[PDB]
RNA sequence: UCUUACUAUAGUCAGGACUAUAAAGGUCCGAACGGGUUAUCGUUGCAAAGAUAUCCGAAGAACUAUGGUAAGCGAGUGAA
RNA sequence: CGGCCUCUAAGUUUAUAAUCUGAAGAUUAUGACGAUGAGAAAACUUUGGUACCAACAUUUAAAAGUGAAAAUUGUGCAGGAAGGAUAAACCGUACCUAGAAUCUGAAACAA
RNA sequence: AUAAGGAGAGCUCAUUAGUCUCGAACGAGUAAAAAGGAAGAAGCAUGGAAUAUUGUUGUACGACUGUUUAAUUAA
RNA sequence: AUAGAUGAGUUUGGUGAUGGCUCUGAUUGAACACU
RNA sequence: AAGGUCAUGGCUUAACAAGCCAAUAAUUCUCUUAGUCGAAGCUGAAAAGGCUGAUCGACCACAUUGGGAAUGAAAAAAUCC
RNA sequence: GACUAAUUACGUGCCAGCAGUCGCGGCAAUACGUAAGAGACUAGUGUUAAUCAUCAUAAAUAGGUUUAAAGGGUACUCAGACGGAAAAAUUCGCCCAAAUAUAGGGGACAAUUUUUCUAGAGUUUUAUGUAAGAAGGUCGUACUCUAGAGUGGAGAGAUAAAAUUCUGUGAUACCUAGGGGACGGGUAAAGGCGAAGGCAAUCUUUUAUGUAAAAACUGACGUCGAAGGACGAAGGCAAAGGGAACAAAAAGGAUUAGAUACCCCAGUAGUCUUUGCAGACAAUUAUGAAUGCCAUAGGUUAGAUUUUUAAUUUAGUCUAUAAAUGAAAGUGUAAGCAUUUCACCUCAAGAGUAAGGCGGCAACGCAGGAACUGAAAUCACUAGACCGUUUCUGACACCAGCAAU
RNA sequence: AAUAUUUAUGU
């Protein structure tokens, strides 16, 4: 979706601007829970480095 | 964040108003233009007293001219007789012309030439002129004398020069000629173009029209639908630099660089130098607007010689009649 | 050979400052240079347009040099 | 070390041809002439950005600095000549440069 | 807008990271350039002589830089 | 501290609501008027 | 690490580290108003009631306004400069 | 006078005056001014000002926001409030229980934390269905322009009727051949889709939720949400395009007592494309979102199951009811019983106005008083009356005829 | 079955 809102005329798609914001927020609620539950287990670090999920994706407030 | 010195908004360029003479300066953005010098052997200097508005007698025959920047004339090819592909090398800026010129190169021989660039024409484009006849491959591919639909699909491309008869109706052209073997004379200015209105043709019993007459009608930039020769040349597209007329010079000194000298009003003169001069204070003298030699400057007076009737006009221009447009 | 305009070929503009630029500005302060705001003097003057002070422009629509062109029935040139 | 000499600009032309024109003449082309520009070598000598030599800036004769010359690179638009090439004649050479005897201002003129 | 309005300035001197000099890392030096501080001295006075001619406010007119009656009107 | 919890007049042709105003209770470091 | 202290605390100092508080106003700023509190006074059936901040007691500030220091066990003055 | 215990007579006549509220006085006033009587308090009595209570009338105890003051345009979401099952550790919160209680006891509940569970919330299994959205292209019906030396040869169009207007430079009407713009007929329904705004021709490309059935998986990961940010109809500003049609404005013709207007001939911004600004709506279900729960019936939408004929069933939507609720109208998948959370309201009018401030190019938007003046504003219903309201019923009311003025 | 002139005032 982020790749589609950047293509030709992607800016005109102002209705799906909420869909991208709803996916990043739905993922923020799963990373915030998985962090305290997994207690930094090896299964939790494998997801971060593989998917490249930095703290900016769940720690603060995602403003889009 | 700080505002940049050069401010791009749309297709025009404006600058920081750090001086009163640069506040109203507006330029069209043409960054694809060649930044070097022109092809010297295709140019020659523009000097002499003619630059000041004088004729061979030495007296001013064109007022408000002189003192501009040194220039060189570019030998643009307005006929385009040589056939074969031509590779656009670069789009250059021509001071003695509103539109841009394109340095093309004949792949067959390698000779270079100048042509009025179209809107969107960039370096690398391959233009071709089918004015000297169609090449053997194109005729053989159809296998027949000509096909109007097939031809237009392989030759009606931007920058291609064709006889107006070969270009379909409704197409935009910008180098329209008049005579069968004459150069381009109409719509050569920046942003100008012409449309093909009608063609003197007839159906060939197979739905394929064939030219029957010797002329074709075209609507010019001024809105005049006149008659033009069947073999007259035309270039497909629109003249480049469409945002020319939106420019603003901003200061008086720029007009002086363009070889334009101050224009003194008639009211500012005395009763001996102009029909409008004289009177204490600002006064028009109850005299209808005229030129310094008595030519009506307003009201609809036409300066075209009466005896010189335009026998090529199908629909004359629309006269605004002095009514405000906006 | 003055002067106005144009034209060709050339030349000149200490230093400093601001501005987006190393260089993009009819930018700023100020010499040369170019102007001639105000006052005084002078008025058979040093001078048939000068002197002193003060003031304005000073990278520009700038200034300057050597040539060239356009003037006298109709008006040449003219930011008038 | 300039001129003379070669080349050409702006222009000029009772040169030639053609054309226009009450006469005088005018126009176009070519030629000739025309600097305020361009001209080999020497402390011995005889193609078009693969570009160009307008403005502005920068860099460059290796101890450093400074001022030129020429060139290098780049910037801005206002877009920036022409042509030719590549055993010592003739002419100029004295003085004056405007506060102290010389140029223009009627003059030995506070310009 | 260099708005306005203020501060500083010369001479002697403590002090010195580097550069430079000298002697033998270090030491010394301003008969090296600079930096430097709430230091100090003298006089009425240290932008010491000369050079750069006020500040602010309200209006009319013309946007502005420019141009004009050479030699009474520069607007 | 186990007796302590209350209403009334007024909107509408009229009814029922909503909602303010005023009255009924107690009081003042009070003032004024008649005493 | 050392001193200081009955003891504790950068309380103090040296040398390192770049933390600590806050994120919805921590912090700071301007304006309006006010002495604070108590079954102390008045009031309600009552509410961690409401109002007042007289006489009573406790606390704070002031002594024409502003700017300050010392003496003394202690400023806690209608003092003093 | 009534509230509020207590009466007559005379005088005055919307005058003079009374008045806390409603009010009284216009020639026979229990309301004003006298006289008398009566009711009541008393060295006090009234009035004015103020405070508490009245007032649940700023409602923590303890309110309310469909139609009466009051639900934000929207829901993603930081902070912050609230939120499962079965055990355990710590606090010793809570309770005995105080006196701001030393030290203890009790363990249901509460707080931080730990281990397990699957009913909440999610993920996978291409669902089906579907006008959410966006990109690049196209289709068609009509319209419009041009052309044919078209046929035809004097009318056409407009309106209640007309006029302005079009037409002999050949219109309207009937054709042929090209060009150009925006629009979206049927299907179509109480239908569906998105957070809302809103979304209806078509092909391809692209995009997040949601729904049904089965299993599987994670194992409370949830709901609400100030602000910030994002989205947000039409109209509008700005720039560049487009321009057939419609149409503010401006102008003309009618109508009319007058007619800016309603009607008509025409017509510019603008509607459309692209890029920004703007953020206000009867942005509505006049009803915030979410969770738990309560009895039936008849339709309808997309699925599932079945002896698929017809019956069960999940998630929506719409009518009519029960209990109940409501001022009533009505609602009854909620306007009921409860709960969570955010926003908002506190008599009318002044006023969503002023001033300062913030945002914007502007238009305007956000936020937001006080003074002066009032005792009323306001909602639903009831019965009438009225309607250039519908349908009936009587009348020389009308039509018709005769006679008359 | 898609018709459409004009109708102000009442201490
Ligand atoms: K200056
Ligand atoms: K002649
Ligand atoms: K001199
Ligand atoms: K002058
Ligand atoms: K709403
Ligand atoms: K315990
Ligand atoms: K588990
Ligand atoms: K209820
Ligand atoms: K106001
Ligand atoms: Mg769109
Ligand atoms: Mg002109
Ligand atoms: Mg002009
Ligand atoms: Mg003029
Ligand atoms: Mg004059
Ligand atoms: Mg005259
Ligand atoms: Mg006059
Ligand atoms: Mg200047
Ligand atoms: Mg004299
Ligand atoms: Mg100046
Ligand atoms: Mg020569
Ligand atoms: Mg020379
Ligand atoms: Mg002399
Ligand atoms: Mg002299
Ligand atoms: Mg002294
Ligand atoms: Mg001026
Ligand atoms: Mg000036
Ligand atoms: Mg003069
Ligand atoms: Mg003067
Ligand atoms: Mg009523
Ligand atoms: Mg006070
Ligand atoms: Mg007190
Ligand atoms: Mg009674
Ligand atoms: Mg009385
Ligand atoms: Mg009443
Ligand atoms: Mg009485
Ligand atoms: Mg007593
Ligand atoms: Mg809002
Ligand atoms: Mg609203
Ligand atoms: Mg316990
Ligand atoms: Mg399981
Ligand atoms: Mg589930
Ligand atoms: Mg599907
Ligand atoms: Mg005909
Ligand atoms: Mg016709
Ligand atoms: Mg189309
Ligand atoms: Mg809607
Ligand atoms: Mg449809
Ligand atoms: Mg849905
Ligand atoms: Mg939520
Ligand atoms: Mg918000
Ligand atoms: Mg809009
Ligand atoms: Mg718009
Ligand atoms: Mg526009
Ligand atoms: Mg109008
Ligand atoms: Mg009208
Ligand atoms: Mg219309
Ligand atoms: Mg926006
Ligand atoms: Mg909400
Ligand atoms: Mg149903
Ligand atoms: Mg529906
Ligand atoms: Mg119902
Ligand atoms: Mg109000
Ligand atoms: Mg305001
Ligand atoms: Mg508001
Ligand atoms: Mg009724
Ligand atoms: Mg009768
Ligand atoms: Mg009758
Ligand atoms: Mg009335």
């Amino acid at each position: 979706l982020s790749k589609a809102l950047e293509g030709h005329g992607g800016n005109r798609d102002k209705n799906n601007k909420r869909s991208l914001r709803r996916l990043c927020h739905k993922r923020q609620r799963l990373l915030r829970y998985m962090e305290r539950k997994e207690r930094g287990s090896g299964r939790w670090h494998h997801m971060l480095e593989t998917l490249g999920l930095t703290p900016a994706t769940w720690k603060g407030q995602i403003t889009l | 964040i700080v505002t940049p010195y050069v401010r791009d908004a749309g297709m025009m360029r404006t600058y920081k108003p750090h001086t009163p003479g640069i506040r109203h300066l507006k330029r069209p953005i043409n960054d694809h233009l060649w930044k070097g010098r022109p092809y010297l052997p295709l140019t020659f200097p523009k000097k002499g007293q003619s630059k000041g508005g004088r004729n061979h007698s030495g007296r001013v025959t064109v007022r408000h001219r002189g003192g501009g920047h040194k220039r060189r004339i570019r030998m643009v090819d307005f006929e385009r007789w040589i056939p074969g592909p031509h590779t656009v090398l670069r789009i250059e800026y021509d001071p003695g012309r509103s539109a841009h010129i394109a340095l093309v190169k004949e792949e067959a021989t390698g000779r270079k030439s100048y042509i009025v660039a179209a809107d969107g024409m960039r370096a690398g484009d391959v233009v071709q002129s089918y004015r000297s006849g169609l090449p053997q491959d194109l005729l053989d591919s159809m296998g027949g004398v000509v096909d109007p639909g097939i031809l237009a699909a392989r030759t009606c491309w931007r920058g291609n020069c064709l006889p107006v008869s070969m270009i379909p109706v409704g197409t935009q052209i910008y180098c329209v000629g008049s005579r069968p073997d004459g150069k381009a004379v109409f719509c050569r200015s920046a942003g100008t173009y012409a449309t093909i209105i009608s063609k003197e043709e007839e159906t060939r019993e197979d739905g394929t029209k064939v030219m029957t007459g010797k002329f074709v009608n075209v609507r010019l930039q001024s809105g005049e639908i006149r008659r033009v020769s069947k073999d007259a040349c035309a270039t497909v597209g629109i003249a480049s630099n469409i945002m020319h007329h939106y420019r603003q010079l901003g200061k008086a000194g720029r007009s002086r660089w363009l070889n334009i000298r101050p224009t003194v009003r008639g009211l500012a003169m005395n009763a001996n130098d102009h029909p409008h001069g004289g009177g204490r204070g600002k006064s028009k003298g109850n005299r209808h607007p005229v030129s310094p030699w008595g030519t009506p400057a307003k009201g609809g007076y036409k300066t075209r010689r009466k005896s010189n009737v335009n026998k090529w006009v199908v629909t004359p221009r629309v006269r605004n009649m002095g009514v405000r447009r906006n």
